[PDB]
RNA sequence: GUUAAUGUAGCUUAAUACAAAGCAAAGCACUGAAAAUGCUUAGAUGGAUAUCCCAUAAACA
């Protein structure tokens, strides 16, 4: 018996507001799908200019649900934002 | 009983839907205020322009999703099928699913099997046989040998009905987009 | 910077864009339900022929 | 075709009366997230009696 793990999506965008707007937008999209989001953590600045990364916690996926979800997420991606999918520690 | 396994491969849409011009100009406006209120060779956009007929090539479409569809030959049958391979009960569906990824396609496609539960099963009889349709999501696909001797076609659902007539093969749309 | 007329024009279509998304989500949610129900339907189909094979699948 | 499902809007036997209702869901604003809150968005009798029914989709086929 196995189920989809809890995978954090790190929304990395140079502009904080753009990431926040997508973070609010993507989370609201998750509300449509009823996807549980435990937390939205903020990473420190990517000091070298700096960039801002925002975690969108995602818990619980299904085989058919997962395939549609990623497709919706891609289309939602407004501009110059890089998506990421990584298993939580 | 003869056991035959198949995989319903899913190709992600690489390119997002284009934003409206008002969104772009609105994006410019929010971009400017964001700085004020800030708190602390690439591949071609569409690689289909040159081909126009390479259904075999994985990159038949980039804006939309695709599903691999491979002509298959059996001992007594030769019909257009979803990617299919012969499997044994000892191997689990994911293990059989993995074999389909390399056996039929022999490519370095990037696939992860997160859900072991299958999405499609249909029985075809003339000898009792059944087809297993697995489900998986692709982050990206690197399909080697685009021009194979096989008639593999990447089409999500548009060509599924055209090539797969019977309900045992035309109902694959039920779990597809 | 958008003009006040532009905001009014955008405001009208933003409602349509919200409406377009809202209709899509209802279909999308129902589509998942059919797909999930179809996935359950696929689960039942092979169970009749051979339940032992699912023993590996359910893992 | 035989069995069988299944047809007010995600849900409801809310309703056929004085309303096609209530609930779920939705945009934006409000910036930990969520929830709350303000301002806003879209809808059904696919169908009859006063059970068949055509459509749909299954085991038989």
């Amino acid at each position: 018996d196995y189920e989809y793990g809890v995978l954090n999506i790190h929304l990395t965008a140079y502009d904080m507001s753009l990431a926040e707007s997508y973070a609010q937008y993507v989370h609201r999209l998750c509300n449509r799908l009823s996807i549980k989001v435990e937390e939205s953590y903020a990473m420190p600045t990517k000091t070298m200019l700096t960039t801002h990364e925002r975690v969108v916690q995602i818990s619980g996926l299904s085989a058919t649900f997962a395939e549609i979800f990623l497709e919706v997420l891609q289309s939602n991606l407004p501009e110059g934002v890089r998506l990421s999918v990584r298993e939580h520690t | 009983w003869r056991l035959s396994g198949a995989l319903c491969l899913q190709r992600p849409p690489l390119i997002t839907k284009a934003l409206t011009p008002l969104q772009e100009e609105m994006a410019g406006l929010l971009q400017q205020i964001e700085v004020e209120r800030s708190l602390y060779r690439p591949g071609a956009r569409e690689t289909e322009a040159d081909k126009k007929n390479d259904r075999t090539s994985l990159h038949r479409k980039l804006d939309r999703n695709l599903v691999l569809l491979v002509r298959e030959k059996l001992g007594d049958q030769d019909v257009w099928m979803l990617p299919q391979v012969e499997w044994q009960p000892g191997e689990t569906l994911r293990g059989t699913a993995e074999r389909i990824l390399a056996t039929l396609s022999e490519n370095n496609m990037e696939a992860k099997f997160l859900g072991n539960a299958p999405c499609g099963h249909y029985k075809f009889k003339f000898l009792g046989v059944k087809v297993f349709f697995f489900k998986a999501l692709l982050l990206t696909g690197d399909f080697v040998q685009a021009g194979k001797k096989s008639r593999h076609v990447w089409a999500s659902k548009e060509e599924l009905g055209d090539y797969l007539q019977p309900k045992y093969l035309a109902q694959v749309r039920r779990f597809l987009l | 910077e958008h003009s006040p007329e532009e905001s009014e024009r955008r405001a009208l279509l933003l409602k349509r864009w919200a409406l377009f998304k809202q209709q899509e989500h209802e279909m999308e949610r129902d589509a998942i339900r059919s797909m999930l129900e179809a996935q359950q339907e696929a689960l039942e189909e092979l169970k009749l022929e051979s339940a032992e094979l699912y023993a590996e699948a359910i893992k």
